[PDB]
């Protein structure tokens, strides 16, 4: 049991959670990005 | 806690804009903590399934 | 009323250890800013020692709490529950005297106080000493470290919002607080800068060159506030009526009538709760999730409570055989 | 990946199938049973 836990738990995090936020990333960030805050008072130039 | 860092790592060097890199880790750790839910509910019903039969067939020596 | 407030105040009524987990606030400045009279007013209720000179000689550890009705308690007098806020006052300045001296003396050994409040957040309100350069009175000669190192080691911390107090007397240049706040948040993320005594600036003079954030851009913009002055003070000026002052003054002054919306103290509260609430999201979905576990461990037994009527032969008879079925 | 599967594919059927069927026979069933409308025809005595 301890075999097929260790050799499982690493594949069903990678499948919920890295490949997902990954595919998140891909996939929606922008569409999200521009409808949070004003869409024009972001990316304002640091004052550096 | 590590990809959540990691996640930092990438936005705070390559984005020199403020709030570019407020508003784009925060929509990344929020879905990140979204999906740490389904996650840990797959990993305890996981071991929920491993209680359920205890097989012997396998290599196991009778 | 703030949802965030709602959500505290729903979160007490549930009662499980849990919070919103908000970010501690700590304000700072230079000696004789205005740092303890901004807080008090933060607050809503005047129980700070506020006067000319050093005054506030003790790094006071606020923890602004929810419950049922108001009250104080202190970590000294165990057990006691200070009530009216003129008793309050004096005994803080009694404990501060009590390990500073009577001579202007410090002490970095923290006061903790805990306040009790229908409609506030889980809030750590830190305020500290002013810096101060010169030693006076019986402070040693490195009075000026002492107090730095002092405020730094609550303020280099993260999840430490920084009220950067300055006087409208003074020229920016020279503003303590702000030397501090872009030394340890360089891109000014975690900084508020709040200019005060704007009542007291010279004739002909007036901070709209640094109320409209071009002086010294901010990031987050300064809030003017206008407090209540020593004479009011020693007069037992009412928190109401100086604020309805400081509204007719913020619309009566040519200079900054066109920002009077976004000047003043409740513009300074609201500014703080949007920072609040901005900084306790990220953890939501983990808490919400965190609790509708909780929700889920009792929805099986909730059907059965939704509908009872005592009497009722089915839910008795159904009960009696399941019981009997079990033993 | 054969043997990770066939020793899974019995418990993920059982944990969810036998396992669950059984406690809604020990459990639920007599809720339903008796909650079900008309109780003097659920009970029809048979001629026999
Ligand atoms: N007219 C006027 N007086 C103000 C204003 N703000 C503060 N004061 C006065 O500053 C004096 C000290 O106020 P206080 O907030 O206690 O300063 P402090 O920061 O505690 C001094 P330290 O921090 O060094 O201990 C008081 O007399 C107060 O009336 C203001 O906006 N207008
Ligand atoms: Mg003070």
């Amino acid at each position: 049991v301890n075999k097929t836990v260790r050799d499982l738990m690493p594949k069903t995090i990678m499948h919920l959670m890295i490949n997902n936020t990954k595919e998140f990333i891909f996939s929606e960030l922008l569409a999200n990005l521009y409808s949070c805050g004003d869409q024009n008072t972001l990316m304002e130039e640091s004052a550096e | 806690s590590e990809l959540i860092s990691t996640v930092r790592q990438c936005t705070k060097k390559l984005q020199q804009y403020p709030r570019l890199r407020e508003e784009m880790e925060r929509i990344v750790t929020t879905h990140i903590r979204e999906r740490e839910g389904r996650t840990k509910e797959q990993v305890m019903l996981l071991i929920d399934i491993e209680l359920a039969y205890m097989n012997t067939n396998h290599e196991d020596f009778i | 009323i703030p949802l965030v407030n709602r959500l505290q105040d729903a979160f007490s009524a549930i009662g499980q250890n849990a919070d919103l987990d908000l970010p501690q606030i700590a304000v700072v400045g230079g000696q004789s800013a205005g740092k303890s009279s901004v807080l008090e007013n933060f607050v809503g209720r005047d129980f700070l020692p506020r006067g000319s000179g050093i005054v506030t000689r003790r790094p006071l550890v606020l923890q602004l709490v929810n419950a049922t009705t108001e009250y104080a308690e202190f970590l000294h007098c165990k057990g006691k529950k200070f009530t009216d806020f003129e008793e309050v006052r004096l005994e803080i300045e009694a404990e501060t005297d009590r390990v500073t001296g009577t001579n202007k003396g410090i002490s970095p050994v923290p006061i903790n106080l805990r306040v009790y409040s229908p409609h506030v957040l889980n809030l750590t309100l830190v305020d500290l000493p002013g810096m101060t350069k010169v030693p006076v009175g019986d402070q040693p000669p490195d009075i000026e470290f002492q107090i730095r190192d002092m405020l730094m080691q609550f303020v280099t911390k993260e999840n430490c919002l920084i009220l950067a107090v300055s006087p409208a007397n003074s020229d920016l240049a020279n503003s303590d607080a702000l030397k501090v706040a872009k030394e340890v948040d360089p891109q000014g993320q975690r900084t508020i800068g709040v200019i005060t005594k704007l009542d007291l600036m010279d004739e002909g003079t007036d901070a709209r060159d640094v109320l409209e954030n071009k002086l010294l851009p901010l990031r987050r913009g300064y809030i003017g506030v206008v407090n209540r002055s020593q004479k009011d003070i020693d007069g037992k000026k009412d928190i109401t009526a100086a604020l309805a002052a400081e509204r007719k003054f913020f619309l009566s002054h040519p200079s900054y009538r066109h920002l009077a919306d976004r000047m003043g103290t409740p513009y300074l509260q609201k500014v703080l709760n949007q920072q609040l609430t901005n900084h306790i999201r990220d953890t939501l979905p983990g808490l919400r999730n965190k609790l509708q576990s909780q929700l889920l461990s009792i929805e099986k037994e909730v059907e059965e409570y939704k509908n009872f009527r005592p009497d009722d032969p089915a839910r008795k008879t159904k009960a009696l055989l399941q019981m009997v079925q079990q033993f």
